[PDB]
């Protein structure tokens, strides 16, 4: 070190009270204490439905303290560097994303942001479309969550008198967790109230579906179902478990 | 409903002659676009990722809460009925006060996870309640608030703890380059378009609307006069037809 | 620092963010707002502002008869942004506060390691070298109870603060879509 | 070994600080990466003056 201690000083400390520098009590020199090299280990993998091959990201080390690739997030071992740039598949950090491709292995690459496209601009050139398309996208939003309720006495001291008497000493910790989980469970009936129940009446379709040639029978309700739900609503109720 | 979409095309600056002259085309581009939603739903299970995550993050936080009951928290046994049957009430109240201190901290951790997570759903329900009012019950001029493209209408569908919209958007497809010009000298006056822009296929000039190539002869019913030629940068020369002139010519 | 408080790097580097805000910027300049709807459609920029003036009810003869005036009122207004940025350091107060409130909450978390919490010493390697394992497990259970409460306080500060940034990113993602990729009729939503 | 008695207080603070750190890459994803392609300017900057 270059930490010049004073001749009465023994220990050098950190912010967090751990000792950062000591003085050697036989040959009076000053020694730093850096803790030994550490870092998080992240295991980049595709699904085990696909393969059992992984590639290990040693977070925030160099490739000395351990095919072997270096990122700005750490030393990535097990993934092959590829000059090509694809869309991001398994995000690593600092621009690198990994994926499982083809003889198959795990590759790592600088990800691509999109195809480069120079617009043919000039000061008198306009590009007016001659034809269109009607695209129906899908936007999927959460509205409510599961209305739970936790009995704060039966959870902690379940069917015990000798424990429930000790719980009364803590006061109203029980009767405010039942209030906080009620204040959630009330507005979960208000979120579904505000989203759907905006129409004041219940309209219903005429029996003859001559809507200009369009075909709404895939989104209108089906009377043959026991719960009168549409065809696309039945696809959504079977893709969520 | 053929006259509703002509309002909806007027909301995006497309003149409603595009609708009625292409009604059988839009009926087959709308019905075939609903038919691709099902094949995008009946095969790809990862389409509902925002709603399956709401179910997963709550079955995770309950099954973490239940597994906290199997922890000792410093006490000799996680079973409360095994401390009461194996210890004396002066000593047992030391062991039980470690479990109550440990389990009550595990509820306050759980409820604080639920208050923050239910403040995320309420911010995602008020976004859904805004997209229900502004995008189903009307037509939105807010770009990319209702699906990528010029928006026409939406259709809501219910979903397990959530809502699913079907934003029906208008997207322009097939383009052509055109030599344009912001203005036209006719007699020294500078005719500017009322609605649309001036284009040229190369030989003759036409005024057309912005979002669909529909060329028209440049008349004084399409253009309005302002000023003279000496100011506008990029003005071109043309004749501008007058509808009144061959009436009084005969 | 060395106490297991790592900082993970972001996914998109600062060079990639400066490629989106050139792609969002070269589409607004050359292609109007039609790069947000479908394919980008070139249009001369003197004719883009005549659409933009039609969006606010000003007839486009105001633009073309005053194009040299607006070019000098637009270029001189960009030139005042730099003198409003190269001198006043308090312009970036909303972003310096995001950096300050997280370096504050880490440097409060690290300083909790120097607290005794009822135990005899905040150094865990000084209890193990000075106490016997029947007695030392009383002292260490005061530090673990104290430090784990200091993480749950920190994480609860981070969940609430990251719920503020997400509400300020969805406001930024709305101003990116409705106000760059188009023209907003919402009064005082865009300056 | 004393920390293992408290159970999953460790393995949910690593989950809560991951659930933040994932969406910090989603916030930057939603704000900037809205354009589908990467456009670039023409070499001649005659934008009306």
């Amino acid at each position: 070190s270059n930490k010049k201690f004073l001749p009465f000083q023994q220990f050098g400390r950190d912010i967090a009270d751990t000792t950062d520098a000591v003085r050697d009590p036989q040959t009076l020199e000053i020694l730093d204490i850096t803790p030994c090299s550490f870092g998080g280990v992240s295991v980049i993998t595709p699904g085990t439905n696909t393969s059992n091959q992984v590639a290990v990201l040693y977070q925030d080390v160099n490739c000395t303290e351990v095919n072997v690739f270096q990122t700005r997030a750490g030393c990535l071992i097990g993934a092959e560097h590829v000059n090509n740039s694809y869309e991001c598949d398994i995000p690593i950090g600092a621009g690198i994303c990994a994926s499982y491709q083809t003889s198959q292995s795990i590759i790592a690459y600088t990800m691509s942001l999109g195809a480069e496209n120079s617009v043919a601009y000039s000061n008198n050139s306009i590009a007016i479309p001659t034809n269109f398309t009607i695209s129906v996208t899908t936007e999927i939003l959460p509205v409510s969550m599961t209305k739970t309720s936790v009995d704060c006495t039966m959870y902690i001291c379940g069917d015990s008198t000798e424990c429930s008497n000790l719980l009364l000493q803590y006061g109203s910790f029980c009767t405010q967790l039942n209030r906080a989980l009620t204040g959630i469970a009330v507005e979960q009936d208000k979120n579904t109230q505000e989203v759907f129940a905006q129409v004041k009446q219940i309209y219903k379709t005429p029996p003859i579906k001559d809507f200009g040639g369009f075909n709404f029978s895939q989104i209108l309700p089906d009377p043959s179902k026991p719960s009168k739900r549409s065809f696309i609503e039945d696809l959504l109720f079977n893709k969520v478990t | 409903f053929a006259m509703q979409m002509a309002y909806r095309f007027n909301g995006i600056g497309v003149t409603q002659n595009v609708l009625y002259e292409n009604q059988k085309l839009i009926a087959n581009q709308f019905n075939s676009a609903i038919g691709k939603i099902q094949d995008s739903l009946s095969s790809t299970a990862s389409a509902l990722g925002k709603l399956q995550d709401v179910v997963n993050q709550n079955a995770q936080a309950l099954n973490t809460l239940v597994k906290q009951l199997s922890s000792n928290f410093g006490a000799i046994s996680s079973v409360l009925n095994d401390i009461l049957s194996r210890l004396c009430p002066p000593e047992a109240e030391v062991q039980i006060d470690r479990l109550i201190t440990g389990r009550l901290q595990s509820l306050q951790t759980y409820v604080t996870q639920q208050l923050i997570r239910a403040a995320e759903i309420r911010a995602s329900a008020n976004l859904a309640a805004t997209k229900m009012s502004e995008c189903v019950l009307g037509q939105s001029k807010r770009v990319d608030f209702c699906g990528k493209g010029y928006h026409l209408m939406s259709f809501p569908q219910s979903a397990p703890h959530g809502v699913v919209f079907l934003h029906v958007t208008y997207v322009p497809a097939q383009e052509k380059n055109f030599t344009t010009a912001p203005a036209i000298c006719h007699d020294g006056k500078a005719h500017f378009p009322r609605e649309g822009v001036f284009v040229s296929n190369g030989t003759h000039w036409f005024v057309t609307q912005r979002n669909f190539y529909e060329p028209q002869i440049i008349t004084t019913d399409n253009t309005f006069v302002s000023g003279n030629c000496d100011v506008v940068i990029g003005i071109v020369n043309n004749t501008v037809y007058d509808p009144l002139q061959p009436e009084l010519d005969s | 620092k060395f106490n297991g408080l790592t900082v993970l790097p972001p996914l998109l580097t600062d060079e990639m963010i400066a490629q989106y805000t050139s792609a969002l910027l070269a589409g607004t300049i050359t292609s109007g707002w039609t790069f947000g709807a479908g394919a980008a459609l070139q249009i001369p920029f003197a004719m883009q502002m005549a659409y933009r003036f039609n969006g606010i009810g000003v007839t486009q003869n105001v633009l073309y008869e005053n194009q040299k005036l607006i070019a000098n009122q637009f270029n001189s207004a960009i030139g005042k942004i730099q003198d409003s940025l190269s001198s006043t350091a308090s312009a970036l107060g909303k972003l310096q506060d995001v950096v300050n409130q997280n370096a504050q909450a880490l440097n409060t978390l690290v300083k909790q390691l120097s607290s005794n919490f009822g135990a005899i010493s905040s150094v865990l390697n000084d209890i193990l070298s000075r106490l016997c394992p029947p007695e030392a497990e009383v002292q260490i259970d005061r530090l673990i109870t104290g430090r784990l409460q200091s993480l749950q306080t920190y994480v609860t500060q981070q969940l609430i603060r990251a719920a503020e940034i997400r509400a300020s990113a969805n406001l930024a993602a709305t101003k990116m879509s409705e106000c760059v990729l188009g023209q907003s009729k919402r009064v005082d939503f865009c300056g």
